């Protein structure tokens, strides 16, 4: 299960022009001077901190989930939560014949537990040694405006914090960064065999 | 026999079939290792050898070979059946009829050959890399193969030690738990803690040899038990305990020591394990022992000697346990003689024919 | 179900005796800091005073001077005996319950239901052996009679089987003490050839 | 036989095979070390010597040699069988028949030689570095080799002490646990803690001899038990306890003291170990002792003396235990005389032949 | 199990010109290069701190895993976690002869368990008295841009700290250095035999 | 078991020119004035504090391990952890005949538990009175650049502390001196007879 991203964000999809406004608009020094491409490097650091704590995706990037054995008999919960439209469930063998499948499975979308959940009880078996591989597109929307705005504010509360102070310096807000994230974290209570 | 040909091909005719690998290790870990598995087989094998038999052929059984008597033979024979589910008896025939040598071949180094029709054609005594290939493609068939009942296997026995193989490893390791606990354990009877002015501080080897000599002489030992032990500033005595003192897996060992005795079929009263009184007063438990796990075992082996040895003779011979003048069955013999002896209505010769006497 | 309880509770105690680290204590060494190792010079001194002077039966209870920093926390082992001891022994009785053997014959522990083995062996040859044997013998009496011309009955003896002697004492002493009916009138009741 | 010829060349013909390594160390740690292992062998070896025998040859057995009587011989003989699974008897024959010397050779210093056909050709008595090489390539065969049953070995016995070798080391070390706990333990009956104005402060040797003398005279001892003990500023008395007081491995020793008695087969009632009442009233447990671990043991050695000594005679002699006027079997003799004596239907001479009487 | 590195990072792959943007040194001075010798001395000192707390690699330099006996019968989990394309399991002998072996071993990629499981139920055997070194290149990507950005930020939060305080002087963030690291540490609960 | 070093560091192997840069480079008073050979005397004091807490060696000095009796039957764990190439396992007798051995043992290198681990079960026995003696070279590399850089930073965080304040004066960093050391300490849980 490597789960590398196929493509990253373009960078032009990120709200750098809007984050300059969350940094100092309506109150402030002026527009002031901010290294523009620096401000893009703190948004990518705040999204990747909230993509990890929430297990969401937020920009709808393309993924590739290549894992060896199916965990359940049929279920296969996908980790990156807001999903849409499996690109392909191609199945490579130990030599690399890469024979895709086009039926036998129906992705059941959900923000809680996205699944693969094949038809009946038969999910495509794995060639011995030949890892299965699932390409999917997971996230809310293509642009920044399609996001839930409370989750978008948790990026701006966090990316501004990485802008305002560089090293790990000390400094309880009601809806802080942490309180806006907790309704998007994954609540799991299984430590068991299934 | 008609289906015999079908199972033979699957296993592979003409090739040795081994069965259980770990058979030799259950002997060293379950019969030379713990007393309960040791006493249970020795209690049975010395009981089946003591039972007389009823037929010539018994002249062979009385003196089978050099250095291996009648009672010593069945201890070797039943001692392989209880250990590895299989008994073997080689017969050496210099003479054509009633061969004057019997040898218990151990069942660790013996292997079967399925042959053509499923019933065996070869037995292989395999010591080192050396085989022998005894042949069963003849009429006398020189080895009797006594099987314990095995439902899943077609060629061997089940060996009750295999059924108790978990309870042996509990009893072997719980007994070795307390052994290595008595050998790896540091309990102190206290600790003289010396902190100092700082949180840490050693005491000088001048002070340390002073501390031994007042501890060696005046505080340790039976004769110094309870000195009032002045502790100045910095010093403090924290007495340690040993919180599980007795009973380290004491009941799980005593429960596994009964399940080992359960599988071989001995009662808990005979072997000497502790436990609740199931049988009462040894007139029962010795009579239960020679009725549920000795005499059914002995009448099954003697029924195989009654047929294998009759193949060397012309006439077939029966050979059964006596079930008379075996002194554990006296409570079944009082009960049957006093029943018919008190029946005064039927005459004298009419009850000699019931108790088994020659009538007069 | 009761097999898988008894198989796994017995394998519970096996692998507990095989996977368990109990220590008889722990010499905690913090140091001046909250953390601090001790050098391998000091550590072989610490083994050799523990190997020689403190472990074993022969060193049971040495007074064990602890200088600054060192401390001995003795550990315990809080469930010592009895790991699924009764649930195995209840499952060891339900296996014996299903096949119908009494607990007294097989040797499992338990409360005294039967008394003195004249009953429990008689109960064994009356509730789970002779009903089982008269059912198979009734099928051998009919299958093998299909090879013969005349049909044959084939039943258990229910006589000179020595677990049923308490049902035979009880029936011979009843009719033998009945002195009113004559001699040949009770040989026909007990199953004797009449005279 | 045929299998034996193959077995020899695997181990090596003409070369000594030793077997057990530790059998010289189990004697010192299991028979001179603990009382339970000591009494268990002494209980059996003094029982087999007391049983009379039924046949000339017994005149040798009554007086084998100087300083080693009849009863002293079987104590030496069975005392090697229970300890190391092997019994040995050297015979010195100046005369051709019934050799007038018997000697129990100890089984620590004896080793077998497999020889050509698997059955032994040599026995090697090795003390120091010096050997003897007794020869078995003849008819009288000057050493009877009594084996206990061993399923895995082809030349030796199993020696029940080897089966109880874990329970010996539990009982030896739990008993030595309490010895060295009574010898290495510092319990105080209290501690007079003296801190001072600082966190630490000693008291001067002027003050310290005042503190001993008011503790030596007025507070310690039976006669000063409970003085009210004024404590001024700085002084304080912390009474220590002793939290495991009794019962240091008390049940695990007593369970191991039963497993040693279990392996040799003695009942717990005869030896004197504590435990739950299995046998009732010593008419059973002594009768169980002479039926499960003495008379099966004695009828197995006597069957080997009946065959080894008959190799010196011309005619073969049987030699069995008496199983009569041995007073532990009186409950099997009451039960059999009162059964047939009350059977009034069969006549007088018809029951003297049942009880073993000379008929009249 | 020694696990040394064949080659180090090139140094030119480290983002010294972007770390200088992070630390707010200065924009248009004519000197601009008095810190280059020390800024990458703290970036290599902060990556190597996070490479040990996370057991990750981050630059995909080549490793050499020289070990002697296999940890389990067939599995052999590798320590450095994000792996790809194990080069060579050359099996050295007791002394001298080094024979590379295709050997029928596979590679199961994972960020958590980077196994080297064998397919013939037994890895290639080990000549008694000889080691089995495994060359493999493990890491996220070749350049700095291929990293997860939150882990890249945890280097910048940490190496900025070493630049701002030299000795161990004591001085609470929502996603600090530690809270960004913790989704990359190895979560293990086995102290057992297997 | 004396375990004296054969040779110390040369002093020219230590990064005195680099430690002046960790002391005040890029920010500071100037290069300033520092007694050069004083700065070498604090690096040797900070390495010898981390050589003791980690039981590592860090410069690859030559050692001489002369101990009387073998602890195990065959194992003989070496204390100074990162080892390479036993120089000699010469064996002196009670009089000093000094008969070396050249075979019978194969050093199994490892950062965790370096061993001697002789072939089979026979490790060279000891002449009565004649101590065995093992010369080995333990450490990472010959120069300062071959070290793990996180461990090198723990020297610079510590040697600067001995430079910044002389007496034992009072003054919680995330990766301080102590947090960089703990993945190089020896984790042992044996207090037993083997």
């Amino acid at each position: 299960m490597m789960l590398n991203e196929v493509t990253a964000v373009p960078g032009t999809a990120l709200p750098v022009a809007e984050f300059r406004d969350h940094l100092r608009l309506g109150t402030g020094f002026a527009d002031l001077g901010a290294e523009d491409a620096a401000l893009l490097s703190y948004l990518r650091a705040a999204i990747a901190a909230i993509e990890g704590r929430t297990a969401k995706a937020l920009i709808s990037r393309g993924f590739r989930l290549a894992l060896t054995a199916w965990r359940w008999g049929d279920m296969q919960t996908l980790p990156i939560a807001p999903v849409a439209t499996v690109t392909a469930l191609r199945l490579v063998d130990a030599a690399g014949v890469e024979t895709p499948v086009a039926a036998g499975w129906r992705l059941v979308p959900d923000m809680a537990r996205p699944r693969i959940e094949a038809l009946g009880a038969m999910l495509p078996m794995i060639p011995t040694g030949g890892r299965v591989e699932i390409d999917f597109t997971a996230g809310f929307g293509a642009s920044w405006s399609a996001l839930p705005v409370d989750l978008a504010q948790a990026v701006f509360l966090l990316a501004a914090q990485y802008y305002e102070l560089r090293h790990d310096g000390a400094a309880a807000m009601p809806f802080g960064v942490m309180a806006l994230i907790e309704r998007w974290r994954t609540v799991r209570v299984l430590g068991g065999r299934p | 026999s008609v289906t015999g040909r079908i199972v033979a091909m699957a296993s592979g005719a003409g090739r040795p079939v081994w069965g259980p690998r770990d058979t030799v290790s259950l002997m060293r870990t379950g019969f030379a290792g713990n007393p309960v598995g040791f006493r249970s087989v020795k209690l049975i094998a010395e009981a089946t050898a003591a039972v007389p038999l009823i037929c010539p052929v018994l002249d062979l059984l009385r003196r089978p070979n050099a250095g291996q008597g009648r009672a010593e033979l069945f201890e070797a024979l039943i001692g392989q059946i209880l250990l590895s589910g299989n008994g073997y008896l080689e017969a050496v025939c210099p003479e054509p009829g009633v061969p004057r040598e019997l040898h218990v071949l151990r069942s660790d180094r013996m292997a079967v050959v399925p042959g053509a029709d499923g019933w065996p054609v070869g037995y292989d005594y395999t010591v080192g890399g050396r085989k022998h290939r005894f042949d069963m493609t003849g009429h006398p068939d020189p080895i009797c193969h006594i099987k314990s009942f095995h439902p899943t296997d077609d060629h061997y026995g089940l060996s009750p030690m295999q059924a108790a193989a978990v309870a042996l490893d509990v009893h072997n390791a719980a007994s070795a738990w307390s052994k290595a606990l008595l050998d790896n354990a540091a309990r102190p009877s206290g600790a003289i803690i010396y902190k100092g002015a700082d949180g840490q501080g050693v005491l000088a080897p001048e002070q340390y040899e002073r501390l031994i000599f007042e501890m060696e002489t005046h505080h340790q030992g039976a004769r110094n038990a309870g000195r009032p032990m002045l502790l100045e500033g910095g010093l403090d005595w924290k007495p340690m305990g040993f919180s599980p003192s007795d009973m380290e897996f004491h009941e799980t060992k005593a429960a596994a020591a009964r399940e080992i005795a359960l599988a071989f079929g001995v009662p808990p009263m005979l072997i000497g394990i502790p436990g609740d009184a199931t049988y009462a007063n040894y007139a029962e438990a010795n009579r239960a022992f020679y009725r549920l796990t000795v005499l059914p075992l002995l009448t099954r082996v003697s029924a195989a000697l009654a047929w294998w040895l009759s193949g060397y003779l012309g006439a077939q011979i029966e050979l059964k346990p006596d079930l008379d003048q075996v002194p554990a069955l006296a409570v079944e013999r009082d009960q049957l003689w006093a029943r018919i002896g008190a029946a005064g209505f039927l005459s004298n010769s009419e009850k000699r024919v019931l108790l088994g006497l020659p009538p007069t």
